[PDB]
């Protein structure tokens, strides 16, 4: 018995474009839905079918296997309703508490479940061909997609049973749900962790359901770091009012007047200086400011999450995360054979997933780069089973030094 | 005509919709006759059927003589079912290109006769495809009739067409993997690697197991002979082109002439090298009517000069070898136009194209030589399914070079430098750290927003100091200004402070070309010094230098 879904009142389904795949991920893909039509999951379907969602295909993570990725971006974003204030599924504030969090494939879990009939035509998607030499195959889904917010939604009571033994027996784990994956926190040592998550596949396996370790408890700080140094200039002093001015309005009672004063009349930029100790005052109150959370900064849960990621060099890279600029409610950075694409994919990942795990919401990404050098290479380092949203930006001048 | 025997697609109006009811115009007494042969006929071959009036669905008709001819043809407005029916999904989504096609020993082109119409339409739909052929004016009901095959003008049918022929060709596909056969509109491009025999031979089982299904096509003698015409190439056997390219030699060009020449030569530039377009193209700015007519500029001259000799002796190009690479070659044409050729064997191109783009107001040749990168990619992803080795103008460390420093994430796929000049190279540096000994310009740019009246100004440290006065300005341009300022009275070595964030930006990527002559002047100026620092502090506080130029700026302006 299938569970009914309804579009969101006046929209219509996704007619999402198709990017173009390379020839071996379009073999890959003709292989698997060539296995997936004959167990039954998808079927082919007819002109009659104007929706669209685009399709890849991955590598996974440390794999050799070829795995299809369906984004349901656009088909989540109108389902919405069903989804998550109608089946919604509640994140639990206690996982980030937990000193380790593995993170399990739950995703073949849907399969033996059918979509109701009339939402089947919502999930059509295509497999394009090379130089336009064919018409691509088209298909549609007849068990809940894997990629899709309302799989869950509708599994939800399953997935209730099959993890209430382990959850009588072990009240202290922290289980999960967000999409495909399962999200198990314990505060237990390293080898028992390890040891229950064994005992948690167990279970799941004799379900038909068949990992890698976050450890939140240690997620820290990337306070705005001033400098410590010895015989300032008026470079360093400038670049250091820069920063403590923007830093300020920000961070709730920061100050730089006893800085300013040093800075009088128009004297060169290699020019040394003696600093006077109240400036220090600030340096070391705004220091010992800028070590500490915001006060003020709450996640609301009812607006959107944004990340922001600055290329730093060396394969370094910033991120903040907010829901209203400069309130930022998480700060970070992340660190490298890799090219900038390959490693900003990495990071876009690490934090969505940290974002995950503290808000149960991925965030819209503001990404350094050019849509279409984005577009052509995600697919080839993408490992997440998920696809957060995403826009192209170009880093400001500031904000970048702002947050070395 | 056979009408297959193909299962139907069942078809449905846009929800909260039904079917047609517009009212057939009187028709003139010939027009009448016109129609009432032709119906009766598509009648007899099971095209149409009769009805009655129970049915309350109406479509006009029309009936559409002769030029030249004394045939009479009916035309059927079906604009109004059109707009209720259900959307399809996209025919095609892009075409095959000639330089993605593999060579084939043999190659034939079948097409299917009266392709609409040996194909079925949903016996539910029928109805609301009901048309009426009025009689001798008021009086008398007329004929009604409906379709029974998929109509010309309606908007499922090329897609139930190509449905139903990739249905139907499927079987034949399976046992038959070493065949190729291209699907377009209603035609079929079939090739294999067999010796005539086989061939002739398969290409008769093909149309055999066509005809089962209410699908004819031509035969040998009426079928189509190499080199094959089709949409806008000649596909010969060993090599495709574009067709014959005429460049009309003309007194007087009027827009409608150039625009027709550059969309010409925009169709040659995919295989003949060099083609340039951007003079011709200029002279389309903001332009007047059709039939206005434009003097060349001498440069718009040159460059149809140029094109004509390029166009002067034929090329062409060849297919595809799947097992061989993908080699890229790009060069820098110049004014922010390049141009590239794709091969697989030392200069036997598959293919040629351009690239102009302006991604940006200001930019440089590297961030133009990564774009012209990509856009290359994409399109080597789409006509054969993987990308190609790169061989650009550019020194591996100019790259790595820009790469590496640059604010946003970039990636070339694999590359090569390549020594053909112009080569791509950054034309100036900014020092990171501050010069010592060099005169620090204290720069400042303000406009009133009332009266767009804006002043722009320095205070170095060396003492000196100025101000001009603007115009028609605003605060960027006042800001873009007072460094220019600096740049022109300052020598070889200069550290010079903004607190505009805007003229930072702009300047900090390394702009070569700009669409603001200000900015160009200040490429210049940069290009000059041995070394420039710049810096930027916040406004509007009291930073030593900063209120200085800010208060001479400031008075007259605000
Ligand atoms: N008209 C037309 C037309 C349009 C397309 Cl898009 C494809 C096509 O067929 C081929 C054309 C092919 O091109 C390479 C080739 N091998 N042998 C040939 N013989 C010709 N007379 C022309 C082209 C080819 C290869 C396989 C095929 Cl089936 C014919």
């Amino acid at each position: 018995e299938t569970v009914p879904v309804k579009l969101k009142p006046g929209m219509d389904g996704p007619k999402v474009k198709q990017w173009p795949l390379t020839e071996e991920k379009i073999k890959a893909l003709v292989e698997i839905c060539t296995e997936m039509e004959k167990e039954g999951k998808i079927s082919k379907i007819g002109p009659e079918n104007p929706y669209n969602t685009p399709v890849f295909a991955i590598k996974k993570k440390d794999s050799t296997k070829w795995r299809k990725l369906v984004d349901f971006r656009e088909l989540n974003k109108r389902t919405q309703d069903f989804w998550e204030v109608q089946l919604g599924i509640p994140h639990p504030a206690g996982l980030k508490k937990k000193k380790s969090v593995t993170v399990l494939d739950v995703g073949d879990a849907y399969f033996s479940v059918p979509l109701d009939e009339d939402f089947r035509k919502y999930t059509a998607f295509t497999i394009p061909s090379i130089n336009n030499e064919t018409p691509g195959i088209r298909y549609q889904y007849n068990v809940l997609p894997q990629g899709w917010k309302g799989s869950p939604a509708i599994f939800q009571s399953s997935m209730t049973k099959i993890l209430e033994p382990f959850r009588k027996q072990n009240p202290d784990i922290v289980i999960y749900q967000y999409m495909d994956d399962l999200y198990v926190g314990s505060d237990l040592e390293i080898g028992q962790h390890r040891t229950k998550i064994e005992e948690l596949r167990q279970h799941l396996l004799r379900w038909g359901l068949t990992g890698y370790e976050l450890h939140p408890d240690k997620w820290t700080v990337q306070p705005i770091v001033l400098p410590e140094k010895d015989s300032w200039t008026v470079n360093d002093i400038q670049k250091l009012v820069g920063k403590l001015n923007w830093a300020s309005q920000i961070y709730p009672g920061i100050k730089v007047r006893q800085l300013c004063k040093l800075l009088r009349g128009t004297k060169a930029l290699t020019e040394v200086i003696p600093l006077t100790e109240e400036a220090e005052l600030e340096l070391a109150e705004n220091r010992e400011i800028l070590k500490e959370p915001v006060h003020g900064v709450y996640y609301d849960p009812s607006k959107d999450l944004i990340a922001e990621i600055q290329k730093q060099g060396q394969g370094q890279w910033t991120y903040q995360i907010y829901q209203e600029p400069f309130k930022n409610l998480k700060t970070g950075k992340y660190a490298r054979h890799t090219n900038d694409v390959k490693q900003l994919t990495e990071a876009v990942q690490k934090i969505t997933t940290e974002s995950i795990v503290i808000w149960g919401k991925t965030p819209k990404f503001k990404l350094p780069i050019q849509k279409e050098t984005w577009e052509t290479w995600w697919t080839e380092y993408w490992q997440a089973t998920w696809i957060p949203e995403w826009e192209f930006v170009n880093t400001p001048p500031l904000v970048k030094l702002w947050y070395q | 005509s056979p009408i297959s025997p193909i299962e139907t697609v069942p078809v449905k109006l846009k929800p909260g919709m039904d079917g047609p009811k517009v009212k057939q115009w009187p028709l003139t007494e010939e027009k009448i006759k016109a129609l009432v042969e032709i119906c009766t006929e598509m009648e007899k071959e099971g095209k149409i059927s009769k009805i009655g009036p129970e049915n309350p669905y109406n479509t006009p008709v029309f009936a559409i003589k002769k030029k030249d001819s004394t045939k009479w043809r009916k035309l059927v407005d079906f604009r109004e079912l059109n707009k209720r029916t259900q959307d399809f999904w996209e025919v095609q989504l892009g075409i095959p290109h000639p330089a993605g096609l593999k060579k084939k020993k043999s190659v034939t082109v079948l097409d299917v006769g009266d392709a609409y119409f040996s194909v079925p339409l949903d016996e539910d739909f029928r109805k609301y495809t009901a048309f009426t052929i009025p009689s001798i004016n008021n009086e008398t009901p007329g004929i009604r009739y409906q379709y029974n095959v998929l109509p010309q003008g309606w908007k499922g049918s090329p897609a139930i067409f190509q449905s139903s022929m990739t249905k139907i060709l499927e079987p034949f596909r399976k046992q038959n993997p070493d065949i190729v056969i291209y699907q377009y509109m209603d035609d079929l491009y079939v090739g294999s690697d067999l010796e005539i025999g086989q061939h002739r031979t398969k290409i008769e089982e093909l149309r055999q197991h066509l005809l089962r299904w209410g699908l004819t096509t031509p035969d040998k003698k009426h079928q189509k002979e190499p080199p094959f015409l089709w949409m806008g190439y000649e596909l010969h056997p060993d090599k495709w082109t574009v067709q014959p390219i005429v460049l009309p030699e003309k007194d007087s060009w009027t827009v409608n002439d150039i625009q027709k020449l550059v969309g010409k030569l925009n169709w040659a530039s995919q295989i003949y090298p060099g083609i340039k377009v951007r003079q011709l193209c200029k002279l389309l700015r903001g332009t007047k009517a059709l039939t206005e007519v434009i003097p060349l500029t001498e440069e718009a001259e040159l460059e149809l000069a140029e094109n004509r000799e390029i166009l002067k002796e034929p090329v062409h190009g060849v297919y595809y070898d799947p097992s061989k690479d993908l080699i890229a070659e790009i060069q820098k044409q110049g004014q922010g136009q390049w141009t590239y050729q794709i091969y697989q064997e030392p200069f036997k191109n598959l293919k040629t194209g351009k690239y102009a783009r302006m991604r940006g107001a200001h930019t440089n040749d590297v961030k133009q030589l990564t774009e012209a990168v990509q856009k290359i990619t994409t399109e080597s992803i789409v006509i054969w399914g993987k990308t190609p080795k790169f061989k650009l103008p550019i020194q591996k460390e100019t790259w790595e070079t820009w790469w590496t420093e640059y604010w946003q994430a970039t990636w070339i796929p694999e590359w090569e430098f390549v020594n053909t000049p112009p080569l791509v190279k950054l034309w100036y540096q900014l020092e990171k750290e501050p010069i010592v000994g060099a005169e620090t310009f204290y720069v400042d740019g303000a406009a009133n927003r009332e009266t767009k009246l804006g002043k722009a100004g320095y205070v170095t440290n060396r003492g000196r100091q100025k101000v001009v006065t603007l115009t028609d300005t605003t605060n960027q341009k006042t800001e873009l200004q007072a460094i220019y300022l600096a740049l022109q009275d300052s020598g070889l070595e200069v550290n010079i402070v903004t607190d505009s964030q805007y003229a930072l930006g702009i300047i900090q990527a390394q702009p070569d070309q700009s669409e603001s002559e200000l900015v160009n002047q200040i490429i210049e100026q940069l290009i000059k010094k041995e070394k420039v620092y710049l810096a930027w502090v916040p406004a509007h506080k009291g930073i030593g230098g900063n209120e200085q130029v800010d208060k001479l700026v400031s008075a007259g302006i605000r």
